[PDB]
RNA sequence: CACACCCAAUUGGACCAAUCUAUCACCCUAUAGAAGAACUAAUGUUAGUAUAAGUAACAUGAAAACAUUCUCCUCCGCAUAAGCCUGCGUCAGAUUAAAACACUGAACUGACAAUUAACAGCCCAAUAUCUACAAUCAACCAACAAGUCAUUAUUACCCUCACUGUCAACCCAACACAGGCAUGCUCAUAAGGAAAGGUUAAAAAAAGUAAAAGGAACUCGGCAAAUCUUACCCCGCCUGUUUACCAAAAACAUCACCUCUAGCAUCACCAGUAUUAGAGGCACCGCCUGCUGGCUCCACGAGGGUUCAGCUGUCUCUUACUUUUAACCAGUG
RNA sequence: CUAAGAACAGCUAAAAGAGCACACCCGUCUAUGUAGCAAAAUAGUGGGAAGAUUUAUAGGUAGAGGCGACAAACCUACCGAGC
RNA sequence: GCUAAACCUAGCCCCAAACCCACUCCACCUUACUACCAGACAACCUUAGCCAAACCAUUUACCCAAAUAAAGUAUAGGCGAUAG
């Protein structure tokens, strides 16, 4: 037994770290953890995003219907004044309707050749359950959200996120809130292809319909490049020819896959969603 | 000759856990039709062989009480008899060995 | 010394929800201070690893090693314990999940050599650990085939990028 | 190189090999069923079969008496050979003994076997029995045999 | 090389404490009922007949 | 963009882990003081555990009713002495490593029991006084090395059988060690024992047996083995002695010879006296020689060489079989 | 070295530090063994074996020494100077 | 998860203070721990050496009764090492 407290104390802390790794504790809300003030954390929320939020409106944006129902049940167990808290259902409807129309406005102006179904999918993707939740969890939205179950379900988190837009829409107006959608939702399709967000089936069948609307004859698929046909690792470049004019060329391991990819390349050029398209203009409006 | 270097555990595992060193699974095990205990196809049942030796020892103990000493082997056949039995027609002029016990079912009188 | 394996049988789980699937029964049993080499014991524990409870007994019954009789006695008392204490419906349903040997407390004696020399002989002891899980033994992993090899190889050729550039 | 060797190398030498088999043979005649290591039983089995052959020559044969005198250490068993074992196998021309394998002994896990003289008064061994003629495989072969014989007749 | 296991504990009796002791075990409850009670047969029917 | 931030020995600095103390501090800190104040290295010390390695090595004659019987060995056995000190008697044991085993498991633990004197040991009143003549069948004979056994007188004295040793599978060798161990009988046993755990019958290795034709052609050398065998030379006279654990000899000692010293007693020499004693050389004898030196020669030798004949696997030229080992299975390790 | 004891078949021979040859003592040659059964042993082959023999018991000589048929041997398993 | 790993006392060290112990019965210098017979036997005497002097040969510190100082001074010494 060697005299000394500092070494023994330091070893206990190391053991505690190992205990956490072996048996991690269940996750808890940031509110329950020490150094938390709901009034202070929500004031900084507006300043962090550089917006003139309304405290009364924003405090109602994080309140969920499930939270109110569970909170009332807590008082019944103790028999305990009435709460006038308002849920975010009213604000979420305002934000969701405005966001879809604002995204539709932005996408239709940027891509005039994109069909309405194509624009609908992109708005359904940017406002989708995964994109909204990914943006919400990195803006301290889940921390301020008053939910009944932790972690916040993705459906609950998506609805709370649009309530922040609804609170922002009333306080700052539509022009100011339009930049909020562009700076957080439009930037979510930067490194993404057209059909990676708008998943389609049989692009060749969709390509034939598009050329009928433009009075263009059906393309003829021909082999432009070929390599390793008899091997298990071939390379086929099939090209679509309209009136003996190449409109797109697609690669693939086999001929059917290459032709399907060639159709996807043709659709991207028609809709103007190619990789070569000019980037979204994030500069301040003039 | 002494080892030049210590052989590591990684080298040792490849030698110790090699499939040749491992015990080979036996596929010649089947259940005994008589008692249900396990046995091999080419080996007599251990349970059934033990019951024969237990009965054989008792029979051989009765032989010792009749001979009453060594170098007294009989020059006639031997017959083992149990309670409730009489010498047979062919069991004449033989040494009857009495057993105060019921005849075992697997032991067929011949 | 450590006796955690005994304590692994005393953990009680919360009652399962009606929609939750059936939880397999886990039985932890061991025998301590077996007068046997742990290295020799490992071959017997490796043999019955993953086998059924009845299949394991058959292999141990006709095995000539001394530990085969010792391990078989452990399996019989572990099979009895599962039905008697661990609420297992069928005793034969059990299969071997974990079966390993461990070093035990060993003695030290003197082995005399010639020329007045000597060596230190140890009386080796071992521990045997067995875990039983209720339910049929999992099917052995099928050997990797050409289609599995071809699919993996092409995936490697598809995941390669242009390195040391943009 | 051991090609054609039929005799095993046991005991402390060629003479000790004979004495080990002689003790087993003498113990086999007295008890008509003994248990011993499989190799020693198999090596002694040949001598057991030929001992009855000398026993059928009769006790009046001088040569047969000398073989019985040597191979039976206990002299009380010699009258038994010429008056019990030999008359028993009078109709038989071979297969006097049956050799069966038994579980290995716990002492040294040695391959053990039991050898007995047929027709003894001891309880029968649990002999290996083939599948009954009523089994599914035998019935298919039984039906095949009937058709082949019937077609052969016609 | 003369060290050996400390296997020296032996079985003993737990029924009775050491003899010639002033202290004796204090019992708070009796082992069994002093007089066995046998409820009349058919008392289950009487449960319905509360009167 | 940053910038003290790539030399041995040595030298100058700036920081500093942990500890104790003063005062703070109070999830482990501050400023100071003090000191057993920091280890990838000394064939370091102690302890744990690997590697070689589950390797080397170790063990139990057979059948059986576990009554008994069989096979084989016996160069051992029994007793006393000495030594050891309860160390295979009974019972029980959560028992459980004696180099395998083990339930009755047992050469382990605990308890209980035991070896009974006639044998052996433990002896004796005083004072004087006695005791030339071997032993060896002790009779012949023949010795030298000269030897292993005895009382009387007077006085005193007539109480009685205590005490201790007594077991065993045993002692000295670190061990249940192929060793060491006095005497009396048995001289093959009337007593005491078991070389093989099972299997297989590879190499290599050990021991043994047999071999065509040849018979030392092998080899430093007829070493080993076989056979039962002649003639010499060298050295040492001979028996004997020595380097316990690499040298048994030509070395040492040895009768015989020779040199030197000593004229005498109460502890060696010596209870002796120059035909003696001591210190030495040489190695008998015989011959020869000087006034000490050289040859010859009988036997003898696990000395060193040589040789006839025989003998033989030493070899030309190896081969077969058996046993141990071996390899595999089980236990220990 | 002292004291007082013991042992040595049989045969040939003769009153023998004679011969052959057991017990016994010694350790010539070869092989096995080399952390071995053994910090010097085993098997066979050998020298002596009535004597300067072998051996049990007790006592004596102690390290600037003892003892020694001198091998610089031995004096409790490292003696050119014990521990 | 086995083997293990951890622990705080037992006690000890250095001072102060004060000068310590040894007959219950029996046995104990003979072969100690042995009830019980003529002995005559009696104790005292410089330390050396390693080491230093770069060998070694003269020499080379070892509490002798008050801490300090005189003083490492007078002296001693192969007038060297060193001692005092
Ligand atoms: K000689
Ligand atoms: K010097
Ligand atoms: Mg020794
Ligand atoms: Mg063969
Ligand atoms: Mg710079
Ligand atoms: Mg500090
Ligand atoms: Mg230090
Ligand atoms: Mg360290
Ligand atoms: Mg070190
Ligand atoms: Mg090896
Ligand atoms: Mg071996
Ligand atoms: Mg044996
Ligand atoms: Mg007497
Ligand atoms: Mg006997
Ligand atoms: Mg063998
Ligand atoms: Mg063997
Ligand atoms: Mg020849
Ligand atoms: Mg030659
Ligand atoms: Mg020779
Ligand atoms: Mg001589
Ligand atoms: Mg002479
Ligand atoms: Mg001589
Ligand atoms: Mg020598
Ligand atoms: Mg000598
Ligand atoms: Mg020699
Ligand atoms: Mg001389
Ligand atoms: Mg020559
Ligand atoms: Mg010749
Ligand atoms: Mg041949
Ligand atoms: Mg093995
Ligand atoms: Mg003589
Ligand atoms: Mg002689
Ligand atoms: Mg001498
Ligand atoms: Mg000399
Ligand atoms: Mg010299
Ligand atoms: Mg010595
Ligand atoms: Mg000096
Ligand atoms: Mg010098
Ligand atoms: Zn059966």
């Amino acid at each position: 037994v060697k005299k000394g407290f500092r070494a023994a104390f330091r070893f206990q802390k190391e053991l505690e770290r190992q205990r956490l790794l072996r048996c991690p504790p269940p996750p808890v809300r940031r509110s329950e953890k020490p150094n938390w003030d709901y009034h202070a954390e929500i004031q900084a929320f507006g300043h962090r995003l550089q917006e003139n939020f309304s405290l009364d409106l924003l405090k109602t944006a994080f309140v969920n219907s499930c939270y109110i129902k569970s909170e009332e049940a807590k008082r019944q167990q103790l028999g305990i004044v009435l709460l006038n808290l308002k849920s975010n259902q009213e604000l979420s409807e305002q934000g969701t309707s405005f966001s879809q129309t604002c995204l539709t406005q932005f996408l239709e102006d940027e891509y005039p050749d994109m069909p309405t179904e194509g624009i609908k999918n992109l708005v359904d993707f940017l406002t989708g359950e995964e994109v909204v939740c990914h943006v919400a969890r990195n803006l301290a939205v889940e921390q301020l959200t008053l939910s009944e179950e932790f972690p916040v379900p993705p459906a609950v988190l998506q609805q709370t996120f649009f309530a922040v837009i609804g609170a922002l829409l009333q306080s700052s107006g539509p022009e100011r809130t339009a930049l909020f959608i562009r700076d957080f939702l439009i930037t979510q399709m930067t490194g993404k292809e057209l059909f990676e967000m708008w998943k389609i089936i049989n692009p060749m069948g969709l390509l034939v319909e598009e050329l009928k609307k433009r009075n263009v004859s059906a393309p003829e698929s021909r082999l432009t490049r070929q390599s390793g046909g008899t091997t298990a690792l071939p390379l086929y470049f099939v090209g679509l020819y309209c009136d003996k004019k190449l409109i797109a060329e697609g690669p693939g391991e086999t001929v059917l896959v290459a032709e399907e990819e060639a159709a996807r390349v043709a659709l991207r050029k028609l809709y103007g969603f190619t990789e070569n398209r000019r980037p979204w203009n994030y500069s301040k409006p003039k | 000759a002494a080892p030049k270097n210590r052989r590591t555990i990684e080298v040792n595992r490849c030698r110790r856990r090699n499939p040749q060193k491992l015990i080979k699974v036996k596929n010649n095990i089947d259940v005994c039709p008589e008692c249900g205990h396990l046995k091999q196809k080419h080996v007599l049942c251990a349970y059934c062989y033990e019951k024969v030796c237990k009965e054989t020892a008792e029979i051989r103990r009765q032989i010792g009480k009749q001979e009453g000493g060594p170098f007294k082997a009989p020059t006639i056949e031997t017959v083992v008899l149990y309670t409730g039995e009489t010498p047979s027609e062919q069991d004449q002029g033989k040494r009857i060995i009495e057993r105060d016990r019921k005849r075992p079912s697997w032991f067929t009188q011949n | 010394i450590s006796r955690k394996w005994e304590k692994k049988n005393k953990i009680v789980y919360p009652p399962q929800l009606p929609g939750e699937p059936r939880r397999p029964a886990e039985i932890y049993h061991c025998r301590r201070q077996i007068k046997y080499s742990k290295d020799k014991m490992w071959y017997l524990a490796k043999l019955i690893r993953g086998m059924s409870i009845d299949q394991a007994l058959a292999q141990l019954e006709f095995n000539d090693k001394k530990g085969a009789k010792i391990i078989k006695e452990v399996l019989l008392e572990a099979q009895d314990m599962a039905v008697r204490d661990h609420n297992v419906e069928f005793r034969s349903n059990l299969y071997i999940a974990e079966s390993t040997s461990g070093r035990g407390q060993c003695l030290k004696r003197i082995r005399y050599h010639g020329r007045g020399r000597f060596g230190i002989m140890e009386k080796v002891y071992c521990h045997y650990f067995v875990k039983l899980v209720e339910g049929p033994p999992p099917p052995p992993e099928p050997p990797k085939t050409a289609v599995a090899h071809a699919k993996e190889y092409i995936q490697q050729l598809r995941s390669r990028t242009i390195v040391h550039t943009l | 190189i051991s090609h054609g060797r039929v005799f095993r190398r046991m005991g402390l030498g060629p003479e000790s090999r004979i004495h080990l088999l002689r003790n087993l043979l003498t113990g086999l005649v007295r008890h008509e069923r003994i248990e011993a290591p499989w190799a020693r039983v198999d090596e002694m089995r040949g001598y057991a079969e030929k001992l009855i052959d000398y026993g059928k020559l009769g006790d009046t044969n001088e040569r047969a008496m000398r073989m019985a005198d040597f191979w039976l250490t206990e002299k009380d068993l010699i009258p038994k050979l010429f008056q019990v074992l030999a008359p028993r196998y009078k109709d038989q021309t071979g297969g006097y003994t049956r050799m069966l394998q038994i579980p290995n002994r716990s002492l040294d896990r040695a391959k053990m076997a039991v050898i007995e003289y047929k027709g003894n008064c001891l309880p029968p061994l649990p002999l290996p029995r083939r599948d009954s003629h009523l089994t599914l495989l035998n019935q298919l072969l039984q039906g095949l045999r009937q058709d082949l014989r019937q077609s052969q007749e016609a | 090389t003369e060290k050996e296991f400390m296997q020296h504990a032996r079985k003993a009796g737990l029924v009775i404490p050491p003899e010639k002791s002033d202290r004796s075990i204090h019992l708070a409850c009796t082992a069994g009922i002093f007089d066995a009670y046998v409820p009349p047969e058919g008392d289950a029917r009487i449960s319905s007949l509360s009167k």
